[PDB]
């Protein structure tokens, strides 16, 4: 009883999570064949592949788009977040859960929509010219932009809700002795709220900016040929190629961003305690 | 009222998508760039449609199997957290905070790595275990969240009073948890009706699911009756979570 | 007339909290504000430090309007009684917070922030977080961060509550000694009256939001003017007296429920009228007799003997059946005082050591 | 007769021995009190005795019945909890009658025995009315009330009276009082306050770093302390330096107190040249005014200040030496001879066998 549970869903973790995590970062460490899809011959021509410019100008179009991304959605959320907690306590869980209810129609026929919305020929250019703000349409399609409004508009709701949490849990004298002390907001805002919420901002960056570089499929939809993410590396790798040990190493790089970034929340975490 | 202006945008940039499905369901054009009348046809049309009922059904029962099964776990994972204390519950809450701050693309690729070398099948099962992986994290941190609300020497009090391991559960915690227990059984509904990486990474021929089909469709076009099949199913989801509140009040 | 305040009312969701409050402080002096729970005290404090605004009414100092003046640029400050203390920051950063935002040269922000840690002794106790330091010595943080922007009035709420009973009185007598060095007017809200008679210099009384009394802790505790005051303030007895007729101008005729007792009046007053005499439980005195005979007085009747250690307090039941509540020291070793049960006893006071009311 | 006997308890905590060593017998019918600092173990002491933990060594024994080894559970012991520890789903009725549900009591006397319980506690018309809709006072009479039911051999209050106001605190003293001198069973009460413990407790006990200091009466503590710790812990004492001279008789001893020669009472035996402590009470010294050479007889000190309480005036004395004494009154404003005499040479008396005297 008391331990049972805590084995079960240890062995569920190991099995599910960190085993085969363990498998594949030793995957990039092997040599391609055609019969088992791994030979044991422990080589490093994998990642050298990765240096060639081809296969480099692509990571850091994709780095560029999920940073400017992130950036956007925290923007966006921060005032959506600080605005929610000064409201009625009745209502607080109803805009919360207004949040998800688009997530019951699947993420592809949103995006084809948001496509069909935001084309040259249809609606935001059409209401924008018939009441005159803009003298010719639109084109948006096929561009860094595309990509990065329908990331922002996918992973709006995963960031909102962690700086919420933190936001909420806030002391209220602590900013009244501010405020009495002699500080406005811009001062209060800088020097003691922005430190104490530090977490909820690092969750909520991880959560947006990893997700963002294995969206496939908004690359291939409002993207293009030449706007190219990771996920389509990868996907193509494993799908069509068939070399498994190139998509097991170029996962190793997604995988040391997230090490960095969960390294920096526990220094802030220790920090603010 | 600079406020409420900036709350409404935010609202209408991510509402107006479904918005615009809804209106062209209804549509007479194929593209659905302009508007050319009100018709019933893709209704009747989809109706005929199997393939992509066959999708929507398998893809609503993977998402109710799921919920249930990471619910059940996630709440008896939470409830032996916060019953016993232990120098390694930190060492639990790091493990799970890690394992739900990972890339998708990552977890579907050892997903599919463990199950090619371990010699399974690729189809139903494959992808419910993931479901159930990937949901696991909400669920526990949502019972987990929500248990703290309360004191925790009532045990102690149950205790003093003549009250036995299995009696304490029956009749004290859970009574406190069933709220956050079909919260957490909708969070767990919501995510797995709209994964697309890890579904199209670990599927395979024979279980058929909607955005499988709808990639297939993409590469030569996509009709209203997608329109139709998604409202139909946001109206069907929309009862659904009502009786699933009414039935946990 | 450093602080005055005119009509001032507020609300609060419909529910008045105010009615109309009348209230000037001077400059160089220690206020207290007493009573019971929820009685507004704390609406006063925030409204003085600008926490919040009123619906009617004007506040000055100096004959300067702050009605509307937010609390940044009001020469006012508030301690607070969870004792705030941003956790992220030093005590030298906490203590110098306020001189950062009045854009104060570099030069004098050190021995400024020193000082002021000094006049609370912890000079040593610079560099440490707060969260390695005691109740106390947060306190004393919290006390050294208000007053070194210099203000014109410090305003306390509750700041010695959750401390022990050592500490406390040790913080009261380095809180008035610190006020008397400095030099400036002090407001204090508190629920103990030990503290305002031991602490205050002018004692106001308020309850469900009106003032019922303001005097030195002599008038207020010896000289109460209704029966809310007294009772309040230490237990009190009181007894109804009728007048039937009056004898002189000073010494009235009581029948002090049907007894023959002469007191004090000081004011005019005409026969049938109602009056209430007040008395306190150490001013009254009790008789001993080993046999059972009623004399000496009325009735007498104890209930228990409490020995509460430093005093002893009796139960004296009457013929009209209401207790007395005598209270008198506790001298053991005595030839001649060990207590008896169940006895009757006798009554007395000393001859207009009682207080008379309307 | 011997109620709860605790034999050689040692409790040791993260490689910290809070309790070393424990004998402690409890007695039937009375109401005990365990007083002490904050971080002396009474927490400990009471939940090793209702069972919640286990002890390394030692024996507890209830009705010459070991119960060491058995688990919280079957022990009629109940105890009561300083946050109450109150189920928020159920109520007044269903709280109380929780403890009868599941001793497998029948179905036919569980209804008039928790109404009853009510009865003894004040709270018949709430019987129906669910948690967070009642003060703190009510909170606390329902869990004695759900403490009380199941007829236990041995109550434990922890701290239960601390979170109240001033009022219903010495009502609730009283109300408390009169329930256990009207049930029949023993209460184990613990408490920082000590003013609290003197109102109601027939025994005290005094704990200090896990160890026992004195067990009595009241009376038996404040008058007769037994070591420095216990008379500076409850009230205010005046600690004066004396050597011993010589004895005059079989109570009385000639000793030199402060640089001034006096008598005192002394029973122990003594030999010369020892050094003694002499304790008074501040309500104990008398201090006269001395205007031009007037009644200059006894020690001699200065007055330095004079504190208004509203009930005594407390005065400070500063002595020749250099020792603060402290010497508390009443407040008789209406009465002729007293008021304020700031500053002159003052003179403190006491009356004669008042004193406390400790060896050592």
């Amino acid at each position: 009883f008391q331990n049972v549970v805590i084995v079960t869903i240890v062995g569920w973790l190991v099995l599910f999570v960190f085993l085969p995590n363990l498998m594949i970062i030793g995957t990039s460490f092997l040599t391609r064949d055609d019969a088992s899809f791994v030979k044991m011959v422990f080589t490093l021509d994998n990642y050298t592949r990765l240096l060639d410019p081809l296969y480099f100008e692509v990571l850091l179009h994709s780095l560029n788009m999920a940073l400017i991304a992130t950036l956007a959605c925290l923007v966006l959320g921060y005032p959506f977040a600080w605005f929610l907690a000064k409201l009625p306590h009745k209502v607080r869980p109803l805009l919360l859960f207004l949040l998800i209810v688009p997530f019951w129609t699947n993420s592809l026929i949103r995006i084809y929509g948001l496509k069909i919305f935001l084309s040259t020929k249809g609606y935001l250019n059409e209401f924008l010219l018939w009441l005159g703000v803009i003298d010719t349409p639109i084109r948006i399609m096929f561009t860094p932009s595309a990509v990065i409004i329908g990331l922002v508009y996918i992973l709006l709701p995963f960031m909102v809700m962690p700086l919420y949490s933190s936001i909420e849990k806030l002391d209220k004298p602590l900013l009244e002795a501010a405020r009495d002390l002699g500080a406005s907001k811009l001062q209060t805002f800088i020097r003691i709220i922005i430190p104490l919420t530090m977490p909820g901002i690092i969750a909520g960056c991880l959560l947006v900016m990893l997700p963002a570089m294995g969206l496939f499929y908004v690359s291939d939809l409002m993207g293009g040929a030449k706007n190219l993410l990771i996920g389509n590396v990868i996907k193509v790798q494993f799908l069509n190629i068939r070399d498994w040990p190139f998509g097991a190493a170029t996962s190793i790089t997604l995988t040391i961003v997230m090490g960095l970034m969960l390294l920096v929340y526990w220094r802030a975490s220790r920090l603010l305690n | 009222l600079l406020r409420g202006g900036f709350m409404t945008a935010i609202y209408a940039y991510l509402y107006i998508p479904i918005i615009i499905l809804i209106v062209n369901s209804f549509n007479s054009s194929r593209f659905g760039i302009n508007w050319q009348g009100f018709t019933t046809k893709w209704y009747s049309l989809l109706m005929n449609n199997d393939s992509l009922l066959q999708a929507a059904q398998h893809s609503l029962t993977m998402a109710v199997f799921s919920a249930t099964f990471a619910t059940l776990i996630g709440s008896l994972t939470a409830v032996a957290l916060y019953r016993y204390r232990f120098r390694g519950k930190p060492f639990v809450s790091g493990m799970l905070f890690v394992v739900m701050m990972s890339p998708d693309i990552v977890m579907a690729i050892s997903l599919l790595v463990l199950f090619m070398l371990l010699g399974i099948q690729l189809g139903f099962w494959s992808l419910l275990f993931s479901h159930i992986t990937f949901c696991l994290p909400f669920v526990v941190v949502t019972v987990y969240s929500r248990l703290k609300g309360f004191d925790v020497r009532m045990l102690e009090a149950a205790k003093d009073l003549g009250a036995s391991e299995f009696t304490i559960l029956r009749k004290i915690i859970l009574p406190l948890a069933m709220p956050a227990v079909a919260a957490g059984w909708v969070l767990s509904f919501t995510l797995s009706m709209d994964d697309v990486v890890v579904s199209s990474f670990v599927t395979g021929p024979s279980y058929e699911i909607l955005p499988l089909k709808i990639y297939s469709m993409v590469k030569v076009g996509v009709s209203p009756e997608v329109n139709a099949l998604a409202t139909i199913l946001l109206v069907l989801s929309l009862v659904m979570v009502i009786a699933s509140q009414l039935i946990a009040r | 007339p450093l602080v005055q305040l005119a009509g001032i009312r507020k609300c609060f969701d419909g529910k008045e909290v105010i009615p109309q409050l009348d209230l000037t402080i001077n400059n160089g002096e220690f206020l207290t504000l007493l009573g019971p729970s929820g009685c507004g005290k704390t609406t006063v404090l925030r409204l003085i430090a600008g926490l919040e605004t009123v619906d009617s009414g004007r506040i000055m100092l100096d004959n300067e309007d702050i009605t509307h003046v937010p609390a940044e640029n009001r020469y006012v400050n508030t301690v607070f009684q969870s004792y705030a203390l941003f956790p992220h920051m030093t005590v030298f950063e906490n203590v110098a917070f306020g001189l950062r935002m009045q854009k104060t040269p570099a030069a004098e922000i050190t021995p400024r922030v020193m000082e002021a840690l000094r006049m609370v002794q912890l000079e040593t106790f610079a560099q440490r977080k707060p969260h390695q330091l005691s109740g106390g010595q947060q306190q004393r943080v919290a006390i050294a961060r208000a007053v070194v922007n210099k203000p014109r009035l410090l305003l306390l709420d509750q700041s010695l509550s959750a401390l022990d009973y050592k500490l406390r009185k040790q913080m009261q007598n380095e809180l008035k000694a610190l006020q008397r060095k400095l030099g400036i007017t002090f407001v204090f809200v508190t629920h103990d009256q030990e503290e305002a008679l031991t602490m205050s210099d002018r004692i106001v009384v308020m309850r469900d939001g009106r003032i019922e009394q303001d005097g030195t802790p002599r008038e207020i505790y010896e000289e109460p003017k209704n029966l809310f005051v007294a009772g309040f303030i230490g237990e009190i007895n009181m007894f109804n007296a009728t007048v039937i007729e009056r004898l002189d101008e000073q010494r009235v005729r009581a029948n002090v429920e049907g007894r023959e007792c002469n007191i004090y009046v000081n004011f005019a007053v005409e026969p049938g009228q109602k009056l209430h005499v007040l008395l306190r439980p150490e001013d009254l005195r009790v008789e001993e007799i080993n046999d059972d005979n009623h004399a000496e007085g009325l009735i007498g009747y104890v209930r228990e003997r409490n020995y509460k250690g430093m005093t002893l307090e009796s139960v004296v039941e009457l013929e009209n059946g209401k207790m007395v509540m005598v209270s008198e020291f506790f001298n053991e070793d005595d030839p001649d005082f060990d207590h008896s049960l169940d006895q009757k006893m006798a009554i007395n006071w000393v001859e207009s050591w009682e207080v008379v009311l309307a």
